[PDB]
């Protein structure tokens, strides 16, 4: 895996430490891709086990596992937030998002992508003192 | 006045736009939603999905705000209200892009006009029908858009209609976020203005007057701005009534109703009446075959426009 | 036309005062553009908004959209955002 | 790829790779250090930063792990260590862009090796030096690269050398990510693997004989795969010795040494050597302008494979 990352192959060392029999061959820390978040309303940490709980309970009294794919860190159990919203397309948003760093919105990848090259525009779309070039 | 066919086997009851106004959904008596889309390369209506959505006729659709998702709620005679989720990993005309939500099986009689909350005020709902109960039902679960809860439930009627006698029953939210929260309710010949008090329970706070027979269509006009609501109205008589509604015990904000203009000019039943994006074009349909626009032209009192006849 | 008097508005409206109709003109002028499918141009609106709210000291007095990542972070299980 | 010419005014002393290949940083004795990098356009080497690091010859280097950031590490007759952060804001070929991090000036004598350990120990770093010790410096917070704590300080001789100009030290970590600690020293005559026990310390484990000169270099070999491990050492009198590592699990494990192979084939002095990334085929460069490449036969005996001629 370290000759793999060597070269410019990533995805294929991904391909082979997602499905490997040694569970611990990179890293002791278990989860380190894991991003928590606190609320931008309520200020608590979007943990969401309620939400789990019950999904699991559904889905353990019926038979598909397309009900757990409701669970999801865009909503807050403890001030009932409903959906984070695109700060382009203010759409919901749900499966992949992309941050802007110095201000902290969210994004599809086809908005923002559109907002940075298409428009070759520099600034957040939600208006922020600063510039997130590129 | 380019047509297309829908497509129905039967009477098309509610036309709605989203929106964005690039899709339409239509609702009729052979018990099926059609959902068109306004594709820009050709131009033209193609049909996206269409599936059977109730046991009866249904009479009222309508879009949710885009920001928390593609809703679609539906009203028939059936005494139901169903909800509609669309899931894009589905193939279209297919009659499974859109997915039910939730069964409201709460109203003891068949249901007449259901229309989303503005989006400021929640994920909400309103139903209406022939036993003179207004019900409000809320998503407040965020997790799962299946749980709707009941949170108010009015009597806009003391009686409900009898079985031999029509009836109708029109809803309008007011799409002003700067405005406490108000909702034109129809009643046979009723027209009620409610509003949001701070016991968390709505209450009658103003009636529009007049209104000799029944109200087929009411249509509030969007907030651009201006100090003055307006509210449109078509009657059973012939009369396009147009409320000025000026904003200033448990209510947050009384208000005042002023008949700016009544007209006569479709000598029918105004069937239906709608406003534009700016609420300056008033599209009233009677029964002499006419589609008439209306505008307010060199003062506040709305004037006719272009005849549209069919 | 409430496109022309939120573009005319958004000058000096927050940065030399404050009035409830500046604020229903640009909402309103916000959601036609949404309505619209005009995204861009409602982003440019926005940053147009931010860049004319700066006063003479320098303060921003626009009311820009929250934050909406607050990152957790994994050593010291604490908001790298307060 | 093609040869370059440097712009170093004296020999070139250590050269040495980053993680992925694409970047060179070569020290030398006129206190230079120059970093390349490989543009994929027309495949030739470019220059990117050239700077001043220290007072005298540097006289070892080496990158850090590619997690940790862009850190080299360089050791020279200053009796110091220092470390570099690249900046990527500074414009190449300015002076500005490599920022210096920390000064480790504990050793009372002039700095031979530096080795960072691999990146599953952490951001750990070693030294040693004409003292006579081996020194192990740790972040124990990597947060902060300024914030670098002594360790480990182990003698790895009974006595400090009296002739101090001539010595010529060299350290080798282990790659071995599951396997403990192992750590090389080569001090003057000798070879000594060092393991970390349940003590936290470092013991003695095993000790290379043979060695009758001084030893110019060291190379642990990556074993992927394998049942031994490999180390090749360079020495004064010109002999390639390999060393056939092999562990069974106070240590957890010990360690039995049986000299694999020797080579005197360089007609001189030897000055590296150095494994590829299999642990199969070995570098020996010498005095002569020579460089000669290994690899095992079918017996369990090492040949030359070939002799590079800088002609
Ligand atoms: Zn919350
Ligand atoms: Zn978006
Ligand atoms: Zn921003």
């Amino acid at each position: 895996l370290l000759l793999l990352h060597r070269y410019e192959l990533f995805g294929i060392a991904a391909d082979v430490l997602k499905y490997c029999p040694f569970e611990d061959i990179m890293g002791s820390e278990g989860d380190q891709s894991s991003i928590r978040l606190f609320c931008e309303r309520c200020g608590e940490l979007i943990t969401n086990e309620s939400s789990k709980e019950k999904l699991r309970a559904e889905a353990q009294q019926t038979g598909n596992k397309k009900i757990m794919d409701k669970f999801g860190y865009w909503y807050c159990d403890s001030c009932k937030k409903k959906n984070t919203s695109c700060v382009l397309c203010e759409r919901p948003l749900k499966k992949l998002t992309m941050v802007i760093l110095p201000c902290g919105h969210e994004g599809h990848f086809q908005c923002i992508q559109e907002w940075f090259l298409d428009e070759n525009e520099q600034e957040c779309p939600g208006g922020c003192p600063g510039v997130a070039f590129i | 006045m380019q047509p297309f066919d829908s497509g129905h086997d039967d009477l098309v009851h509610d036309v709605v736009y989203d929106f964005y106004g690039r899709h339409v959904a239509t609702c009729s008596s052979d018990q099926h939603i059609k959902v068109f889309k306004l594709d820009k390369d050709t131009s033209n209506w193609e049909l996206s999905d269409s599936w059977r959505a109730h046991d009866s006729s249904i009479v009222a659709i309508d879009w949710a705000s885009p920001e928390y998702g593609r809703i679609i709620a539906s009203a028939s005679y059936d005494k139901t209200v169903k909800l509609w989720e669309e899931d894009p990993d589905q193939e279209e005309c297919s009659g499974r892009r859109w997915n039910k939500l939730c069964t409201l099986n709460d109203s003891k009689g068949s249901l007449y006009s259901v229309k989303f909350a503005p989006a400021h005020l929640g994920l909400k709902l309103a139903c209406l029908g022939n036993d003179g109960i207004l019900r409000l039902y809320d998503a407040l679960e965020p997790s799962d858009l299946r749980s709707w809860t009941l949170t108010s439930e009015m009597k806009v009627l003391s009686i409900p209609p009898a079985n031999h006698l029509q009836s109708d029953f029109c809803l309008s939210w007011c799409p002003s976020r700067f405005s406490p929260e108000k909702l034109a309710v129809s009643a046979l010949e009723q027209a009620i203005i409610y509003q949001r008090g701070k016991d968390g329970k709505l209450h009658v706070a103003a009636k529009l007057p007049g209104h000799k027979s029944l109200i087929r269509s009411i249509s509030w006009a969007p907030s651009i701005g201006r100090w003055y609501q307006l509210i449109a109205t078509g009657c059973k008589d012939g009369r396009i009534r147009i409320f000025k509604i000026t904003e200033k015990a448990e209510l947050q904000s009384n208000l005042q109703v002023e008949l700016l203009s009544e007209h006569d000019d479709h000598n029918g039943e105004v069937w239906s009446v709608s406003w534009n994006l700016t609420g300056t074009i008033l599209s009233s349909a009677g029964d002499d075959g006419k589609v008439r626009l209306w505008k307010a032209t060199y003062s506040n009192e709305f004037k006719c426009m272009s005849v549209i006849t069919a | 036309d409430v496109q022309s008097a939120a573009l005319i508005s958004i000058f000096g409206s927050p940065r030399y005062f404050r009035d409830q109709r500046v604020d229903e003109w640009i909402q309103t002028y916000r959601d036609m553009l949404k309505s619209w499918e005009l995204f861009s141009m409602r982003a440019r609106f926005d940053v147009l908004r931010s860049k004319l709210s700066r006063t003479k000291t320098g303060v921003l007095t626009a009311d820009i959209k929250p934050r909406q990542i607050y990152i957790q972070c994994q050593n010291c299980k604490q908001n790298i955002n307060t």
